[PDB]
This record gives C-alpha cells, structure tokens and sequence, in this order.
C-alpha cells in the first residue's frame, strides 16, 4: 500500500487538469492507465528489472491513446522511480480532490427497503443543510438495516437502524 | 469500456510478443559480494539448489516477492545480469 | 477449499495473503501442504490489505511462494484430559511416543485470559522438602510459584529432579512436565526414569526441544499451561514443572526483528514484559483448584541484573538462587543463603524460631563475606577472638548447607539423604549456639541431621 | 560508451546498455578534466548500474561524464623489470625514471594456490 506516494502524483495530475480545463478527460485516462497496470502479463515486466525508459516505452506502447502532456510524461516520470502501482492509488485520490473542489459529497445511504423519491429528495436537501454542499445520495437495500436508515458521508455517519437502536438498549441493559 | 479496454490490452500486449518467465527458470538481475538476486523463479523453494550458467549452483536462502535471494557456492566474480 | 497464497518465506516467518473478506484473525491456525508434509502456521500481525504474517510450526524448509493455505476459523487446540496421562505430546498435541492416538475427549485452545482478581485463592500451606538450606531460607506453600535460579551447569536440573522425586510422589494429584526448550537426551532420560519408577501414570509431558524451529519453542509453555489449566479447573491440585522460562523469551526474540519490531535495550524484543505476564498470570491458584509450579531459570553469563532474569524474579513467591561461585568451590547444592529468600519467611507463617533461626543463619554468612578480602590480604592472626570465632562458626554454618541428593548419587558415589524441617531448624539453632564450636568442619559436610553429623564426628 | 550517474565520495555508479555491462572485477577509465582516473567494478546492480571505486581523486567528477570499458581487470607488470623501481597501486613507475621494460602483466585478482 503506497497512498502517500501516490498523493504527489495526484496532486500534480489534478493541479494540470485544471490549467487545462480536462479534469473531466483526465479522470477517464487515470482509469484507462489503470486498467493499464491490471494486466497480468504486464505485472510481470512491471516485477521484471527492465530500465526505467524502456519499461516506460514499453508501457506506453500499450496505451497509444493518451495525450503528450498528459500520459507519455506522468508515465516515464512515474517509471523513473517505478511508482506506476500508485496509478490506481492516484485514480481515488483524484476523484476526491475533485469533490472537494466542486463542492460535492457522495453521500451513502442504506435501507430496509426502498425509499420514495420524496422521503430521497428530503433526505438530500436535509444533507446539503446539515453540510454545505451538493449531496449525491446512492441507496442499497440490504435487510441486515432490518427498518430504518444509515447516511454515510465520507468518515462522517448517521445511524437510524432499529438494529442500532436494539443493540444500544442492550448495551444500555 | 471495461471488456472492450481489457481485451485491447491484451490484444496489443499478445501482439508485441512479450511473455512471462517459465516457471522454474528465472535471470541475474544484480551480483554483490557473492549474493545474488534473481528474478521469476516462481516454483522455488527455500533451501533449494539453482544451477548457474556453468556447473556452479547456488543456495536460495531468501524467497522475498518479485525476487529470489541466493548465495553462490564458490567463485562469483563470472556472473552477469540477464544469465539464465 | 483453499483460500490464501503465500507470498514471502523469510527465514521463518511466512507472509499469506487473503481475500479482504475472512481475513484470518490474531492467533488463528492455517494449515498448507509442504510436500507430504502437513504444516500449521500460526498468525501473528494482520498487516496491509488482505495480508497476514505468520510464524510456522515446523521447518520452513520446502515451501514456495503461491502455495495454497487453509484457514483454520480456532486458535492451536491440544487434547485435555485424563488421556494426556503418560503421554509425550509436541506443541500441537501429537503424540511422539509412538504409542498411538491419544484418545482424547475435549480439546481446548491454548490462548486464554488470565483469572480475574476477585478469583484469586491465598494459601500458606508450607510444603516440607528434603533440602535443608531451600527449607530453612525459602520454605514454599502449596499453590505457589518457584523458581530455580542459575547461571550454565549449577545444578537446575539436578535441583528440580530431586525436587520432583520429594516432592510429586507424596501428592496424590496429576502433574504436568513442560520440556521448554530441553535437550533431547535429557527429556529421554526423564521419561524412561519415570516409566522405571511407576509414576510416569500421573505426569503428562509436553516436550519442545532445542532442535526444533521457533514456533515450537514459542508456543509449547502455552500448551502445558492448558493442560495444567484444565486439570486446575476439574478442581485437581496440580504440580506444574517447567524446565526453562528462558528459552520462551528467547523464542519470542528470535522472531521479533523478522516481524517487523523495532529492538529494545539489550536487544530484547519491545514486548519482552507483556510477553512474560501474559504467561504467568496464567499460573495461579484459584478459588477452584490450585496449580503448585517450579520453574528453573537460566541466567545468562551468571548475571543476574540481565533484563530476563531481574523481570522473573518479580512474579515469584520464593526464589533459590543458585551461584557459579559456590558450585565451582564445590558445595551442592550450590544455593546462596544471602540471596535466596521466600514471603512465606514470616514469624506468622513459619515458627517464630524458624524465623529466628534463619535470620541469624544469613547476617552470620553476611558478616563473613566482608572479612573474607580483609583476611585474604592482611592475614587471619589479625583477628580479634571473637572475630576467629566468628570465623569458625560461620564455616561450619556454610558447610552445614550442603547435602547429598538421591538423584546426584551418580555424580559423585555416595546415598541420598532426606531431612525433615524440625531437624534442620535444630541443627541450625545447635551451631549458632555452639553446641557443636568443638566439631571440626568436614563433621557438618555433607551429612543429614545434626545427630549424623555427631555420629560423622564420632568417626573423624 | 557509459555514464557516470553517482559520485559518492571514494565510490562512483556508472550506467551501461543493459547488453555491455562490465565483468564483476572490470577496470573502467574516465578523463577527470585533463587527466584521466581508473575506476574499478565491484557490484553489479539491477537495471546495467554498477558500483565501482576511484584509483584516484574523485574530486572534478561530473556526473554525465563518459567512461570506457576496458576488457581486463587491473594488470600490473611483473619480473625482472620490476626490480629496482618503486611502482603505483595501476603498476605505474613513481621513480623519475623511464618506463619499465616489462615482458609480461598479471591480473592483481587471482586465486590462492
Ligand atoms: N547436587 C549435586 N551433586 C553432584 N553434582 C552436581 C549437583 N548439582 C550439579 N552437579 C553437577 O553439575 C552439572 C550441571 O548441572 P545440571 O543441573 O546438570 O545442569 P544445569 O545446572 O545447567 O541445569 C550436573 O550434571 C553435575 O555434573
Ligand atoms: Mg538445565
């Protein structure tokens, strides 16, 4: 696990995308390279010790459809201290970094059972009161809730599962 | 475009022709002091004898991922990276 | 089905990694074909995600990275019982006498907590053994902890043989013999001399020896501590024997540094006090039932300021400390009467003469260990009289301490002798009041009661 | 045909093609400025690095510098010529005297009997 490697990386990809009005391009090449360093094939010569320039131009030659600024320069950067496993790292970190800008929390809610889009439209304002932002709810209806709702928006959490509650008074007893 | 984006990885990947290490060979990817790294050698185990290019062979002592730690047992100022 | 690979085989310790759901849990079992050979790894860290490092309960010889493992959902569990009776058994409780399968009814994990403090049991239930000087500085109760202290070769095991004989055949309850750490030859010995005595129907015996790769050594404490434990709560008053705490620390600081700890002062794991306590809180006397232990304690380079030895020394009820200096002058046992002391030494425990007696024993021997430089280099004529006499009584005393031992007979061509309390509290007592001043010092070397050394004399 | 990428004190890296990497004992040589050093291999690393140690001053070294692999290791002469003459670690004469008349040079890393 390299998180905080992959934080400058991240932070010099996110801070380009906005001088160049594409964060919304950058985000899918992220993915896109990625997908990249999935393969298995290309795990192996990743694992291998190739020279930092060619293993670059050999990772590269696999993704021909990314931009100058943008691929054929973080790759080689990144393969010249061979941080490319960040790549998936860097993905999340981007999306983050972009929710903070455009003032946006996804916002996660789970249920018994599935809510009317009055009960969901009250519950999103009631979000975009209690924080300061456009909240983008996502419901799972999953039975372990057995009645009530979780809201969930990133470290923060809101419990209203009778389970909770059943277990708080057991804990109270 | 996950399938369609995974299958041209592989498409392109099959194309250029690279390939993995067969098991149960590997390379010399650095020689110090006696003590050798090497790289795949994936059916390897710890305690076992590897044969070096010549007659010598070599003890791995180290399993770490991605390499192979091993001890010459003799000469090894005529190794080299890239040897089987 | 298998659900892990293993990823790194450094030394011992072995790294498998896990799908992020069902990760195995601290202290788990894992099981993976090495070969034909069946080999459990215990877990130790979980780590990263997905990955767990693990110590294995054999040689680590053979294994490859991307083996398959099984997660066993139980900690290591070992047979408990009447059936582990006149059994030898190996960390994980499989017999290694070759007498078949062990028959066991229960089987129990051996990490458990330690009691509760409201369920703690206070005794001063004196036990009576043989050894004069154990006896008369550090006289023990039933129920408590003993331990043997000693540098290389100053008698533990001499010491803990003769105190299993004295000891175990007069109780009529179960004992267990943890071999922590043992030479083979020695545990062989053991057990054929238990087999010819016919007691070895009442002792069960957990050996891991030196030989054998950490993770034994680390973990067979705990597996006698089980079984003990289980004869403790069936109510049972149970005599526990564990041949070398040491060796349990040094087991643990053999794999410390691989598993990623930082070292401490004398390179020592961090963890070199809890690691210790976890183990022997386990080993008390509750309010069910009541486990009486002796334990011997090695100290390294006959130092005992070393971290191991100084931490043991604080979890006993009473301590005999063994001295190089005295063995290599040639009295046995070679116990120190200035260092060795019990907490059951009270007035109100023990007669208040017994008090008396050795309280005037250790400030006699105190008294001549600072002459000792004064005469060595000024000579003995400096003395005044009352200091020769000093000197005189205070030989005798220091001879009086030893004893020949039944189980040392082989050593050195001579019987055993057994002494009782009442006869070494008056013998005593007869020297420091000089009813004896006019015996010379080989007349108390090596006898029984005080009535055997006048009879000595007699012979002198 | 290399490059000097490290100068760490006495020690120096220096990166060749990944097919013309130098033997475990090879004898390198770079011009410092207007003079030239011998530098000797003594580890292979990943990637065509490899570790060797200056037989000089290491002061003046640029990194990006490019080197020479010789395909022998350090050879000094030997026998009658060299019997009255005070000589450097390279073989080289230190007496102001001329060059020694040597028939034949040994290899300093050879194998006990
Ligand atoms: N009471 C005794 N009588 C005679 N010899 C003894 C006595 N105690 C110790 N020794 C001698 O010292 C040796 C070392 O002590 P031992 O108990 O065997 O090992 P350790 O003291 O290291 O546990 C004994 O094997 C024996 O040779
Ligand atoms: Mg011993």
């Amino acid at each position: 696990e390299f998180i905080t490697v992959a934080r400058p990386y991240a932070k010099a990809a996110f801070d380009f995308a906005v001088e160049h009005q594409s964060v919304e391009r950058w985000q899918d090449m992220l993915a896109f390279a990625a997908e990249v360093t999935k393969n298995e094939q290309m795990a192996e010569l990743l694992s291998g010790a190739l020279a930092p320039e060619t293993l670059a131009e050999s990772f590269i030659a696999v993704a021909g459809e990314q931009l100058d600024e943008n691929g054929q320069n973080l790759i080689r950067v990144m393969a010249e201290n061979g941080r490319l496993n960040a790549l998936p790292d860097v993905l999340e970190q981007f999306i983050h970094l972009r929710a903070v800008s455009e003032a946006t929390a996804e916002v996660d809610v789970i249920s018994a059972a599935a809510l009317s889009e009055q009960q969901l439209a009250k519950i999103s304002a009631a979000m975009e009161k209690r924080l300061s932002r456009k909240v983008k709810l996502n419901a799972k209806i999953d039975k372990s809730v057995m009645a009530g709702v979780i809201i969930r928006a990133g470290d923060m959490v809101i419990d209203g599962s009778v389970r909770g509650r059943l277990e708080r008074l057991a804990d109270v007893l | 475009n996950s399938t369609e984006i995974s299958e041209l990885i592989k498409q392109r990947i099959a194309q250029f022709n690279v390939v993995s290490e067969a098991h149960n060979e590997g390379t010399i990817v650095s020689v110090s002091d006696g003590v050798i790294r090497i790289h795949g050698l994936a059916d390897a185990m710890q305690g076992e004898m590897i044969s070096l290019p010549g007659n010598r062979y070599a003890i791995a002592l180290n399993l770490e991922r991605d390499s192979v730690g091993a001890v010459v047992m003799g000469p090894y100022a005529d190794l080299a990276e890239g040897m089987k | 089905m298998a659900t892990g690979k293993i990823v790194q085989v450094i030394g011992a310790v072995v790294d498998v990694e896990f799908p992020q759901d069902a990760v195995p849990r601290v202290y788990d079992a894992l099981e993976v074909q090495n070969g034909n050979e069946r080999l459990v790894l215990e877990v130790q860290q979980q780590l990263g995600g997905g990955i767990v490092r693990t110590i294995a309960m054999g040689s680590s010889d053979g294994l490859r990275r991307g083996l398959d493992v099984k997660d066993l959902e139980h900690p290591i569990e070992v047979p408990v019982g009447k059936a582990t009776l006149g059994r030898i058994m190996n960390v994980l409780g499989e017999p290694v006498d070759m007498k078949g399968e062990i028959g066991e009814e229960e089987r129990w994990a051996i990490h458990r907590a330690a009691p509760s403090y409201e369920e703690l049991s206070n005794s001063q239930e004196l036990l009576e053994t043989g050894i004069k000087v154990i006896d008369l500085m550090a006289p023990f109760a039933k129920g408590g902890k003993v331990g043997l202290f000693g540098g290389a070769g100053v008698g533990k095991t001499v010491n803990m043989m003769e105190l299993i004989r004295n000891i175990a055949i007069e109780h009529s309850g179960y004992s267990v013999f943890a071999g922590v750490g043992e030479r083979t030859r020695e545990g062989n010995d053991f057990y054929h001399e238990m087999t010819d005595s016919n007691v070895i129907d009442k002792v069960s015996l957990v050996y891991g020896q030196m030989n054998e790769p950490p993770g034994n050594r680390l973990r067979v404490a705990l597996t006698g501590l089980t079984m003990a434990e289980k004869f403790r709560d069936e109510g049972r008053d149970v005599l526990l024997f564990v041949d070398n705490i040491y060796r349990y620390t040094l087991a643990g600081t053999e794999v410390s540094a691989l598993l990623g700890r930082m070292p401490s002062a004398v390179g020592y794991q961090p963890t070199l006090a809890e690691e210790m306590g976890v183990l022997q809180e386990r080993i008390t006397s509750t309010k069910t039932g009541s486990i009486t232990s002796v334990q011997a304690v090695y100290v390294p380079a006959d130092d005992l300021t070393d971290p191991s030895p100084a931490t043991t020394f604080a979890h006993l009820d009473a301590t005999v400390v063994l001295s190089r200096q005295i063995a290599s002058l040639g009295i046995y046992p070679a116990v120190d009467p200035l260092d060795s002391t019990s907490r059951q030494l009270d007035p109100l425990v023990v007669g208040q003469e017994h008090y008396d007696t050795a309280r005037g024993v250790q400030s006699i021997l105190q008294r001549y260990q600072e002459l000792k430089d004064i005469i060595a280099i000024l000579g003995m004529d400096e003395l005044s009289e009352e200091d020769k006499l000093v000197v005189a009584r205070a030989r005798k005393i220091q001879r009086f301490l030893s004893q020949p031992f039944f189980v040392a007979e082989v050593f050195t061509g001579s019987p055993g002798k057994y002494v009782s309390l009442k006869d070494t509290i008056r013998g005593f007592k007869g020297i420091m009041e000089g009813e004896y001043d006019h015996l010379p010092e080989q007349a108390f070397y090596m006898v029984g009661s005080i009535e055997e050394a006048v009879e000595k004399a007699k012979k002198l």
